DNA sequence: AAAAAAAAAAAAAAAAA
């Protein structure tokens, strides 16, 4: 009925959180996804320690993690999620042992182990996507202190190393910076900062975000952009005639690929990352356009020139 | 508060929303 | 009395395309050169199969291409080129067998085969030069979707592996990136994205580009720059009576707030002069001037 | 001189703050 990824995520969440897992709330789904990502990375208390190449401080931290008691049945997670008595069985069964590599399992040839490893990888990817979307959503109302200049903002979202490894094309941070500054191999993926990520309640159901869906402004914006992206993206929403909290998606932005404004260095000149910015002009900057694909057709919506976070804050006033 | 507006969807980045103009 | 480098290409083009091979149109020369490059790389239909270490899908594709019927005489290639029945004979004789290496030819000692391989190398070099110029000409009006950031704009032109092997100096692409990532050595060459390539109507006749030569603005720009270079290079071309897509060259650049103050050196009939940069790419400048 | 604009983003099976 559903692809492997969503089926495995649903099975894992249902097994670990029982009947307390709300399937229509973004916050609950995000909390469950984050907890599952922590469990599957061998990060919950009472799991195998990471000591392969650990510095003494890391050795001490991992030993303390190992010694501590694991989460007990009925522990409260998030806001309305309660672990069931049978989460330990799921953790012991469906979580690959620390250091497991697909090559070793394939060499062994156990079909069940290969299936479990594939499920674990799919769950890692799905939870990474959900957590990236949640980071975007949080960035719409709460600015991150780390981002203070466009250079820093270029690497949002900031997530752990395993988060970058699972979905290199969406996750930024320290590891994305290191990969970009380092040698770019055959597997290098450029950070697609503004990729479309359907809401968590649609991500686990497979309903791709498209026109006609009834969603909120904040959820849609976190799906198609983040806090500091331009405000014109708010045009992708239209309040309904009822309560108005949940509206309708009318059109989605189009990833611009029309023209390139670079100027490569030649004959002693110097490169220009953007012709408009370095021109010290303002007339063009205030009359830019964004290509929104609507039901009727493409439309050029003039940019508002103010952050999405500030636009939302002003509107809420 | 931070007034940056990162570039996206072909739009031009802004290092400060207020200073523009 | 032309050099063998160009004589071989002229003879090959004639023997392949009959009299339909116009020698005064850049598009015609470029299409003929591309076809000959494919022919000498065994990339056409009904030619040898590159199966030295090919993977399963590549092996199947090579086998299918080998089984696929070869082109027949009179085929229309490009827009104004038609094959001649003699081409097969030419493709039977001048094209070296797949996998042949200069080591084996030299070891054999056959003078005829050695000269054939030297001619093949020269033809490949000429065809790759033509292809690079054609890539620049195309880029000057329509920009590649691959090039989005300065990192990607550093490797233009993007050509196949054979093109890089023939002329590593001018060709970029994926294989140039791989070589750069590998190491730097005596055989390694540094990409020169703005080398002066005479237009194909000038290259096949040894007509070095020089001041006072009638050339279209796009022709000159492609021959001394590409789409994303600085717009100031447009100062090297001056139009004629009613322009009419024809003009003259007035100078050739050297070394083939303050950021916008950078100046380029242009050599004229009198002496070196410094011209202030425009700040807008040649592509955008031409697009805006068009309308 | 030597050696989803007949043929270029999103998701999947390969590789792996």
């Amino acid at each position: 009925e559903l692809p492997r990824n969503l089926e495995v995520f649903n099975e894992a969440c249902g097994h670990v959180f029982g009947s307390s897992f709300n399937r229509e709330d973004n916050s609950v789904i995000s909390d469950a996804a984050a907890f599952l990502f922590k469990m599957h990375t061998h990060s919950l208390d009472g799991q195998e320690a990471k000591v392969l190449r650990a510095s003494e401080k890391k050795r001490e931290r991992e030993n303390a993690k190992k010694s501590r008691k694991a989460p007990e049945a009925g522990m409260r997670v998030g806001r309305s999620l309660i672990l069931t008595s049978r989460w330990t069985e799921y953790c012991a069964t469906c979580v690959p042992a620390l250091g497991s590599k697909m090559k070793v399992i394939k060499a062994s040839g156990d079909a069940a182990m290969i299936q479990m490893m594939k499920d674990h990888n799919s769950l890692l990817r799905v939870c990474v996507r959900i957590e990236v979307w949640k980071a975007r959503y949080v960035s719409l109302v709460a600015l991150d202190e780390r981002i203070q200049t466009l250079e820093d903002a270029q690497w949002f979202p900031y997530l752990s190393g395993d988060s970058y490894r699972a979905c290199p094309g969406l996750v930024g941070g320290y590891f994305a910076k290191k990969a970009a500054a380092g040698e770019r191999g055959k597997n290098y993926k450029k950070l697609n900062q503004t990729a479309i990520i359907p809401p968590p309640r649609f991500l686990i159901i497979g309903h791709r975000l498209q026109i006609g869906d009834q969603v909120t402004l904040r959820e849609l914006l976190a799906s198609i952009a983040w806090g500091l992206c331009d405000g014109v993206l708010a045009e992708c929403w239209s309040p309904s005639q009822g309560d108005g909290s949940i509206g309708v998606v009318v059109g989605l932005p189009l990833q611009a690929t029309g023209s390139c404004f670079l100027v490569v260095a030649s004959h002693g000149l110097s490169a220009i990352a953007d012709s408009r910015i370095e021109g010290t002009g303002n007339t063009n900057l205030l009359e830019e356009c964004i290509a929104i694909q609507k039901q009727d057709g493409v439309i050029k919506c003039k940019r508002s020139g103010k952050s999405l976070y500030h636009c939302l804050k002003e509107t809420a006033g | 508060s931070c007034f940056l507006v990162v570039a996206s969807h072909g739009l031009s980045a802004i290092a400060d929303s207020r200073i523009e103009g």
